[PDB]
């Protein structure tokens, strides 16, 4: 898991957790908590979906104030 | 880093894990030297025989011998290594119990 | 990357300079005083291949203290394959 | 912003496959679109390597560079041979 | 260590390549025709590779460095890799005669075949998307050149250009899929990919990025094996090129792709999408082939369509998830390969005849009567007539399919076998009963081509007496994945 | 040897720079949390204020692709 | 029993949980044992390491027990469970409960394998309750080279006792058969009482239930005490046609080892009374308090003493008692491992007139109070019966006796880790709770799971000779050499104990 | 430069002294960061390293200020590039703190 | 911006290089070169210029103005933009690219376009095939310059040109790799055309070998381009191999050691070497020339990457 | 504003697939590569920008230009000052991998470049060397020499 500037990459740490937890893991479903955390580091989708709602609720108040 | 640790390993008693070259080649049994010798022959004989047509019998024999040397030597090496390491029959443990 | 902006503006300012060098002669001086040469495709493909292999040389050149004696030998195997290709091209006679 | 640098590469790839589908008549545009889609997947590897902060992307992008280049070499050489003498 | 079997063929190719160029460019040797001298030496290079790979089969997995970051060699790969070299050598054996008749000074053509085998050997053991794509590229690139070998005749070169574009697109489509698969996985290794994709189920668990890649990777593979969804100009490639080059692409690339297909999809991907697409392709390929066998007239094209129909029967084994079904696919690949080599060899037996129709191929009852019976055996093997080895493989495919529950897919295969049998009895009728078409008299071939027929035709008939060994070998490979 | 001297100097001043950046970023994070709890009003919004971890580990929040380039 | 799914349609996806290292086939494991017997390499079964004594050595070859854990056989007619030693005690007791039978005594921690527990001085709370070591009818020991020989307590009572007391050094138990008692219901009690009051009440508790467990926390007069009472069959309402509603008072479903993960839901539902014993937590406020108790040692933590009284009051606010099946209700040690080392006084029948049960409890509790260095984690005190010949048929005859087990627990993970480990080991060796300075005359039996005479570096003589002087393990030492000549099944702490 | 404002120049100029001294604070901060990279969990060790290093600067600022004022003039002129003036580096090191 | 301060002095440098070549190559032939126009011909470049500017076109043909009226602009802009990364003294590079060298390689790979386009827009089969031959030569001695730069790169740490000239404080790479300087010079001679290697530049075949519509501006811009490309490719034989701006380091009392003056002295040496070697040697015929870039300067360049990589890997000198 | 100027690459890619004049096709090909290299610069992948330039618009679209000219068709960041003390240039952090760890995926592109050399030779030698420049070839004894016309 090397990176653009190396430094161990960024999500190798999450992959390390997903892989350590994928040793004799009962099922991927059981360890999916680390895989989703690993995917979240890779694409930042979880932050984005929250950012969209934080933007939307703030936008919804601003849009409601603007429409009056 | 590297490590010679193998999958499906040590099915037979290991003699020297990760044998150094110049030892695994100094372990050639009179069968390995007989495998490295028959491969070089079937490779020189085919190499000379293939070249009867284009007039290149000598040099095609030489290049068939080069192919045979490389191949039969890597085969004798495979054998003597899987023997020194725990992969093959490995009846040459007397060489370790004696030396 | 930060140092790429000076050459980014260099392209445009040199465009301006060359446009002025173009317009200078244009203003003054008023009214009164072989079917195919395939070797150019062989030379071209061969430059393509050798510049690909120089592209592979560059990281191995700048990072050779890191890869102590193993990156060197891996690059020398890549280079022996380059040399086999180049000897097949020399003997076959594409370098003419 | 990763989406902007990926969906743009994705639709460059779509342009490549589109030109493949349309231009079954002319082959030079076929090869143009081949190298186009082998860029839109190459630039895709580079973008996804910067995003994920992972170096496997750039290693694979370099190897695709020096493989699509040999592919273009053999492609155009086959195209020149196809227009025999 | 652990790459020595692949290293030898690459070294053997380089040594033959240097030998061919230095010798061919020799005034002293009068610029001799190296091909056929590169041959025999090329056939023994494959045979030495076959021995080295077999000898080191326990030693193949020498170190983690090779399996984890480059290529992983396993018991399934070893058994198929042995078959891949044997298939390649068998094709070279029939091809030697073609080299003799042709003014073949193309020493490089043999080196391309050995390089293709090295790419194919790396393809079977490739355990990373980068490795699989790079290996596929080398095997196809060597194949693209063999297609365009007869430069003076545009028919081979134009066929090469369609093969080249189809090859470039198939490699390119697979590459785009790798990019999308890489984006979600964060790693290119099949082993790391399997951990992320284990039980992904695009319906049960959301996986938009992985599926986008999987769609492209699967589509690219289909173009390579001439699957009917992407058959495109691939049947055209078979008839346009001369019979011997056609034979080489007919079996060895296809076997390498099918073995690569099982490894890349079954182990790495677990969604309910991959099995169904093969199920649709299998029905279509057999339907396209059965319609084509009646529709197509040229013997060479008919063989390609019969091969495409057989490819659909092979696809059913992957389509049914059962390991017994994957084993049945392997029984089919071996029988199809032996028959495909045998079929090409019988066509190669009539080397004297120039391009000619089936009716011209008829009248072999009076002359070469034994060859006429041999031709009947080849058509029967794809037909599915019960005594021949092909039916036993098909019955295992069908018995597995019924156990897998693929009644609809199994029925169309029986129906397509029925559609094929009628044309085959008509072809058998054409050989002896009717349509002799001028009592044409044929010519001899090399002993190797006769032995390819002898060792195969006897075995095809002998399969009934002792069918146990092949069934045992096939299941072991499927279980290993 | 010059590059090792430069890197030793940089590594030695690294803790002070990282402490300054820690203080600055934690102040910006306190103000961002007091902004979230204020834009959310705490009854309708994210019933947990920060809840950014998503597992037992911390990461710098989020950004584009490559700013320092 | 089956595995937890295989996506690959094949074994390539692996599930094993505990013992992730991977265990070979039983014949293959025996071949590895034969290979060591012919390589002379020490081999031990994979060890969790929760026990301070190192039954499994990382240096030694480790054998995966996942297949042994997966395969379990229980016979209802014989009331015997025939299972490999690899299976954990919690899985084994659950299987016995499924068959309608219960185990008379239980191990301290669910995670440890039952076979390993039998090797490490297996015992359970109860003066009248026989120990797990005497509750095992049959055992099978690996034959040094290839194969195993089946044995039973009746067939070889002395050999079975020698192997069980050997900690697995004498032999490794391939398969162990445990007698299963008729199902009975145990009601768990969690409450906090003054140490002086509880020592005075120890005789009353022993008379009331016959099983006594005391946890001692330093700097607090009140020490948490947990007790289990076996209810009579069909007590209160008699059994009737409804299987659960009529018998709900007599037997009710209860949570067993519910807090597998330390993190717990902070939401309040149902009774919603927070406790640190039966549930990890029932309220958000008591979860924050528990985190503070973990962070600060009790001597510096005022809240822990208040919390212990509050949790006892919370239990009174909540259901007065919880009634569950004996397998269902038992005391489980926490997953986190904290080093425990101490010796256990034997309440012998001859010694009972000389020292009273109240006197034994008072002296041990006074000695724990007198300890120069306090141990932050609670100290568990429990009583087990002798290995009576009637409980399991044996040629050897054993006089009826009782034992008192005391273990001193200190926090293994700490700031500046292992500095405390050194001082506590010195405290165990020479302070008021001393294994050899004052207890050598007492000849108190150290628990096998605990480390013996710590630090082992400070004194190795006691393990080799003083233990032989304290108890007749000299026959076991000769048997250890006799049972394995190669000594492939060798543990370094067992080597000190038995040469 | 001026009061001991921990600028880039004045920090990379005293890094030798920040290495000899204030090594315990630096290694403690680094031990925390390599333990867990959450900024809060050793905000205190951050204050501790910043405290001893601002103290070290104010010590260097108070004694031999002109040589320090010349060396940081270097490090601001040539941006923290050591070789470009070894004369100022020696002057500043030689006069008081070695 | 300050791009004027690197293009205007370079324009004057090229204009005075036409005179420096005529004058040096004349002194070689026992004759004073341009000597009447200025005090010493110093105004002769301005005279050539002001003449070419005042020459009426042969045909206006301003219609075709996007095809080949911007192709000389492209060639010249490339020859001038490859000057950004070239450092004249410590911290005098206009833009220190951490991949500077590879950027020069890319600028050459675009000069190939410049030549090919400016030759294709000349609708003269002979002139177009001449431009294609010149491009194939310029690009065949680019694999050799590539490998020579890989050698001087192995010796250095990074591609940063300021580092490649800073990595020679101990010894210039001209002293150990002198055989390489001879190969870089004999390649820079051949990459550019101005050389013993200029059959496409055989006196007549050059003028009728770049374009059909001259108008003077095209003639001057090609020659201004060739002379800037020459100043550049001589400003590379002096960064890589000679010490870019480094003295001999004897530290004289008479010499206050200016940097850019040393870079200037060395690039003057290599420009004088360009001239001297144009005077004293016959042309290579482009059929022995292409057989010298493949069969002579590629094997002897590959060997050098393996020699300077080996001898630096065995003894840890990297 | 140069960020969104990838629209230039986007439209130039639409040109190459919708152009009948091949010169415009290759020109907008070169344009697509120039804008893709601009993009790869904005991402900081400096090495790949120059490699795109070189091995695309100095080799491959050179090939394509040849095929046209001849053969006409008709705030809140938290910069972690660790890992910045030694900034690895993109070439160094490609070489730390490609030649030592993933070196077989680098010796296989070696074989692909060798196959490209062999291919460009066997294809476009065009009977201009020993492929057919061996000789016309003649045999006197079989030759009729006016016995048979
Ligand atoms: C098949 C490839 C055979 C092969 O390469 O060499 C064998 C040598 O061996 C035997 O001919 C000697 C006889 C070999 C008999 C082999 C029988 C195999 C039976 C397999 C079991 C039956 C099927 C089981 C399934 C055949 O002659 P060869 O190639 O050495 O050399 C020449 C030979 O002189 C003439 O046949 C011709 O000039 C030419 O065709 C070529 O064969």
């Amino acid at each position: 898991g090397w990176g653009i500037t190396g430094n161990k990459g960024r999500c190798y740490d999450f992959w390390m957790d997903f892989s350590e937890c994928m040793s004799h893991c009962r099922e991927p479903k059981d360890c999916t908590l680390l895989r989703e955390d690993y995917l979240e580091c890779l694409h930042h989708s979880k932050e984005f979906q929250r950012r969209n709602r934080i933007y939307k609720e703030e936008q919804r108040k601003l849009r409601a104030a603007s429409r009056k | 880093n590297t490590d010679i640790t193998a999958l499906e390993k040590a099915q037979y008693p290991v003699v020297d894990r990760n044998p150094a070259f110049t030892k695994v080649v100094g372990n050639f049994s009179t069968l390995d030297y007989l495998r490295f010798s028959t491969i070089t022959g079937i490779s020189v004989t085919v190499g000379y025989l293939s070249g009867i047509k284009p007039g290149i019998k000598g040099p095609s024999m030489v290049t068939g011998g080069l192919i045979g040397l490389m191949g039969g030597f890597m085969y004798a090496y495979q054998n003597s290594a899987g023997r020194l390491m725990g992969f093959f029959p490995n009846d040459g443990e007397v060489a370790s119990y004696q030396k | 990357m930060l140092e790429f902006a000076p050459i980014f503006i260099y392209l445009v300012i040199s465009l301006l300079v060359s446009l002025i060098l173009l317009g200078v002669p244009f203003l003054f001086a008023s009214n009164s005083s072989s079917r195919f040469d395939i070797r150019f495709y062989l030379v071209s493909i061969l430059f393509l291949i050798f510049d690909l292999e120089v592209t592979f040389f560059f990281p191995w050149a700048v990072s050779l203290n890191k890869i102590d004696l193993f990156g060197f030998w891996s690059m020398m195997a890549f280079l022996f394959i380059l040399t086999i290709g180049f000897l097949y091209e020399w003997k076959r006679g594409a370098l003419d | 912003d990763l989406i902007k640098y990926f969906t743009f590469s994705m639709i460059i790839f779509i342009l490549g496959i589109w030109g493949i589908l349309l231009n079954r008549r002319n082959i030079l545009i076929m090869l143009m679109s081949i190298e186009l889609m082998l860029l839109a997947v190459n630039s895709n590897f580079l973008v996804f390597s910067v995003s994920l902060d992972d170096m496997m992307g750039q290693v694979f992008a370099l190897l695709v560079l020096t493989v699509a280049a040999a592919e273009s070499a053999i492609g155009l050489a086959i195209f020149v041979i196809t227009f025999r003498v | 260590l652990a790459v020595f079997p692949e290293i030898f063929i690459i070294n053997a190719t380089f040594i033959l390549l240097i030998h061919g160029v230095v010798f061919s460019t020799s005034k002293k040797y009068d610029y001799p025709p190296l091909a056929s001298n590169v041959g025999w030496l090329g056939l023994l290079s494959v045979l030495i590779t076959l021995l080295l790979l077999a000898a080191g089969a326990p030693l193949l997995t020498i170190a983690h460095l090779f399996w984890n970051n480059l290529f992983r060699r396993d018991n399934f790969t070893y058994f198929c890799q042995i078959f891949l070299l044997l298939s390649t050598a068998g094709t070279i054996s029939m091809c030697f005669d073609f080299f003799d008749q042709e003014r073949f000074d193309a020493f490089e053509f043999i080196v391309l075949i050995l390089l293709s085998t090295c790419g194919m050997l790396f393809m079977i053991s490739a355990y990373d998307l980068i490795a699989m794509y790079l290996a596929i590229e080398l095997q196809s690139l060597c194949f693209y050149v063999i297609a365009a070998s007869k430069r003076k005749s545009e028919f081979s070169t134009e066929a090469g250009l369609k093969y080249l574009i189809l090859g470039a697109f198939s490699s390119g489509i697979l590459l785009f899929g790798c990019s999308m698969i890489y984006g979600s996985t964060g790693a290119t290794h099949f082993d790391q990919l399997a951990k992320i994709l284990t039980g992904y189920e695009i319906t049960g668990a959301r996986s938009s990025g992985i599926f986008m890649g999987i769609l492209f990777i699967a589509v690219g593979f289909l173009f390579k094996i001439t699957a009917v969804p992407f058959h495109m100009w691939a049947p055209d490639i078979y008839e346009g090129s001369p019979t011997p080059v056609t034979a080489f692409l007919s079996i060895a690339p296809k076997i390498s792709i099918f073995a690569n297909i099982l490894r890349v999809f079954i182990y790495g991907s677990y969604g309910a999408t991959l099995q169904q697409i093969f199920f649709f392709c299998s029905i279509a390929s057999m339907i396209l082939g059965a319609l084509a066998a009646m529709a197509q007239t040229k013997v060479k094209r008919l063989l390609a369509y019969s091969s495409i129909g057989h490819v659909g029967y092979i696809c059913i084994g992957f389509s049914c998830g059962t390991i017994e079904g994957i084993q049945s696919l392997l029984i089919g690949i071996f029988i199809y390969a032996l028959m495909t080599m045998d079929a090409f060899a019988i066509v190669l037996a009539l080397r004297q005849t120039r391009v000619k129709y089936i009716a011209d191929l008829g009248a072999l009852a009076k002359t070469n009567p034994i060859l006429a019976i041999t031709f009947s055996i080849t058509m029967f093997s794809y037909a599915g007539i019960p005594p021949l080895a092909g039916f036993c493989s098909k019955f295992y495919l069908f018995f597995a399919a019924l156990g897998c529950g693929a009644y609809f897919l199994a029925l169309v295969g029986v129906v397509t076998s029925v559609i094929g049998c009628f044309y085959y009895i008509r072809l058998v009728k054409r050989m002896f009963f009717d349509t002799p078409r001028t009592w044409i008299l044929y010519e001899p071939m090399d002993r190797n081509k006769s032995l390819l027929l002898a060792m195969t035709s006897f075995f095809i008939t002998l399969f009934l007496l002792y069918p146990s060994p092949l069934f045992s070998v096939t299941h072991q490979m499927a279980l290993s994945l | 040897a010059l590059k090792e001297e430069k890197y030793a100097a940089r590594r030695t001043i690294l803790p002070i720079l990282q402490a300054e950046e820690d203080e600055r970023f934690v102040s910006e994070w306190k103000k961002y949390l007091e902004y979230e709890a204020d834009v959310m009003k705490d009854v309708p919004g994210w019933k947990v204020g920060e809840n950014v971890y998503n597992s037992g580990r911390w990461m710098p929040p989020a950004t584009g692709e490559l700013r320092p380039d | 029993e089956d595995l937890h799914t295989v996506s690959n349609w094949s074994g390539t996806h692996e599930v094993q949980t505990r013992n992730f290292n991977q265990p070979e086939n039983l014949a293959d494991l025996e071949a590895l044992v034969k290979e060591s017997h012919e390589k002379k390499l020490r081999i031990r079964p994979v060890g969790s390491g929760l026990s301070p004594n190192g039954i499994g050595l990382s240096r030694s070859g480790m054998v995966n027990l996942a297949l042994m854990d997966k395969v379990l056989e229980v016979d209802k007619e014989k009331k015997r469970v025939t299972v490999q030693a690899g299976i954990r005690v919690q899985q084994l007791v659950d299987a016995i409960k499924d068959y309608g039978l219960t185990l008379q005594n239980f191990a301290s921690i669910r995670e440890q394998q039952i076979g390993g527990i039998i090797q490490v001085g297996a015992h359970g709370t109860g003066a009248r309750l026989p120990p797990i070591d005497e509750q095992v009818i049959s055992m099978k020991l690996v034959t040094p080279a290839k194969g195993t020989i089946e044995l039973s307590r009746e067939k070889d009572p002395e050999l079975f006792h020698l192997a069980r007391c050997g900690l697995g050094g004498l032999g490794v138990v391939a398969e162990v058969t445990l007698q299963c008692v008729a199902r009975h219901e145990l009601v768990e009690h969690t409450y906090v009482s003054n140490l002086q009051e509880i020592k005075k009440n120890h005789k009353k508790l022993l008379s009331a239930n016959k099983h006594v467990k005391y946890l001692y926390i330093p700097y607090t007069d009140t020490v948490v005490v947990v007790t289990c009472n076996p209810v009579s069959k069909w007590s209160g309402p008699p059994k009737d046609k409804p299987k659960y509603t009529t018998d709900e008072a007599v037997q009710h479903v209860r949570d067993l080892y519910r807090e597998s993960i330390v993190k717990y839901r902070v939401q309040d539902s149902g009774k919603k009374s927070p406790d640190s014993s039966e549930p990890d937590i029932q309220e958000l406020s008591f979860t924050e308090l528990r985190d503070k108790l973990l962070a600060l040692d009790p001597l510096n933590d005022v809240h822990v003493a208040k919390v212990n009284q509050a949790e006892a009051e919370f239990w009174k606010k909540s259901e007065g008692y919880r009634v569950g099946w004996s397998d269902e209700i038992l005391g489980f040690d926490c997953g986190g491992q904290q080093w425990v080392s101490e010796s256990c006084f034997p309440a012998g029948t001859l010694a009972n007139p000389s020292m009273k049960d109240l006197e034994y409890i008072e002296e041990l509790k006074k000695l724990i109070e007198k300890e120069a260095i306090p141990a932050p984690a609670p100290i568990e005190q429990r009583w087990t019966a002798r290995s009576k010949s009637p409980i399991s048929p044996a040629f050897s005859t054993s006089e009826d006796d009782i034992f008192s087990w005391v273990g001193i627990i200190m926090y293994l993970p700490t700031a500046d880790p292992r500095q405390r480990k050194d001082i506590t080991d010195e405290f165990f060796h020479y302070r008021h709770l001393t294994q050899k300075q004052l207890w050598d005359q007492f000849s108190a039996y150290e628990h096998w799971a605990k480390i013996e005479i710590p630090k082992d570096k400070e004194e190795l003589e006691a393990l080799q000779a003083r233990i032989r002087k304290r108890f007749p393990v000299d026959a076991y030492n000769k048997a250890r050499r006799e049972l394995d000549p190669n000594r492939i099944l060798s543990n370094n702490m067992v080597e000190k104990l038995f040469p | 430069t001026g009061n001991p404002i921990p600028t880039s120049a004045v920090l990379t100029a005293s890094a030798k002294h920040i290495g000899m001294r204030c090594m315990p604070e630096n290694v403690a901060f680094l031990k925390c960061k390599k333990n867990d990279p959450n900024p809060e969990k050793c905000l205190d060790k951050g204050r501790d390293v910043t405290r001893c290093v601002l103290g070290l600067l104010k010590d260097l600022h108070q004694k031999c200020q002109k040589e320090m004022d010349d060396y940081v003039g270097c490090m601001y002129y040539y941006t923290n590039e050591f070789d470009l003036c070894r004369k100022e580096q020696e002057a500043f090191e030689k006069v008081c703190p070695l | 911006a300050e791009i004027l301060g690197i293009i205007l002095p370079l324009l004057l440098g090229v204009a005075f290089l036409v005179l420096a070549e005529r004058k040096v190559m004349a002194f070689v032939q026992r004759r004073k070169g341009p000597d009447v126009v200025g005090s010493f011909g110093l105004l002769q470049p301005l005279a050539d210029g002001l003449k070419l500017i005042l020459k009426e076109p042969i045909s206006p043909s301003s219609a075709n103005f996007f095809l080949f009226r911007m192709a000389p602009v492209a060639t010249f802009m490339l020859s001038l933009v490859a000057w950004a990364v070239v450092p004249f003294d410590y911290g005098m590079v206009l833009s220190d690219l951490n991949i500077g060298l590879l950027y020069l390689f890319a600028i050459s790979s675009l000069g190939v376009y410049g030549i090919i386009i400016a030759g294709w827009s000349s609708n003269s089969k002979y002139a177009f095939l001449g431009a294609l031959r010149s491009a194939a030569q310029m690009v065949s001695y680019e694999v050799s310059i590539g490998l020579i730069l890989i050698t001087v790169l192995i010796c250095v740490g990074s591609c940063n040109l300021s580092e490649i000239v800073m990595a020679q404080k101990q010894i210039w790479f001209g002293i150990p790799l002198f055989p390489v300087l001879v190969m870089f010079f004999i390649s820079c001679l051949a990459e550019t055309n101005r050389a013993p290697f200029d059959l496409p530049e055989a006196e007549a075949e050059l003028v009728a070998g770049y374009n059909v519509e001259y108008s003077s501006m095209g003639f001057a811009l090609f020659f201004l381009g060739e002379y800037a490309n020459m100043i550049l490719m001589s400003g590379l034989c002096t960064l890589f191999f000679l010490g870019g701006w480094l003295p001999i380091l004897d530290l004289p009392i008479f010499k206050k050691i200016p940097g850019s003056i040393w870079f200037s002295i060395k690039v003057l040496f290599f420009l004088f070497l360009y001239i001297w070697v144009r005077a004293a040697f016959p042309r290579y015929r482009y059929d022995q020339l292409m057989g010298l870039g493949w069969k002579v300067f590629l094997p002897l360049s590959l060997a050098w990457v393996v020699s300077v990589s080996g001898l630096l890997v065995t003894f840890q000198w990297l | 504003i140069l960020s969104v100027l990838s629209s230039l690459a986007l439209v130039s890619g639409l040109m190459v697939v919708r152009a009948k004049n091949p010169v415009h096709s290759v020109l907008f090909f070169i344009l697509v590569f120039c804008d893709t290299s601009g993009l790869l610069l904005l991402l900081g992948l400096d090495f790949f920008a120059m490699i795109f330039l070189v091995v695309y618009i100095g080799a491959i679209a050179v090939l394509f230009l040849f095929v046209v000219m001849m053969f006409h068709i008709q705030s809140l960041r938290y910069t972690v000052y660790a890992g910045k003390v030694r900034s690895w240039t993109n070439l160094e952090t490609l070489g730390n991998l490609l030649y030592t760890y993933y070196f077989v995926w680098f010796l296989v592109p070696s074989l692909i470049l060798l196959v490209a050399m062999i291919g460009a030779i066997v294809l476009t030698m065009h009977r201009t060397t020993k492929v057919k420049r061996q000789d016309v070839f003649r045999r006197n004894a079989i030759d009729f020499r006016r016995t048979i016309m």
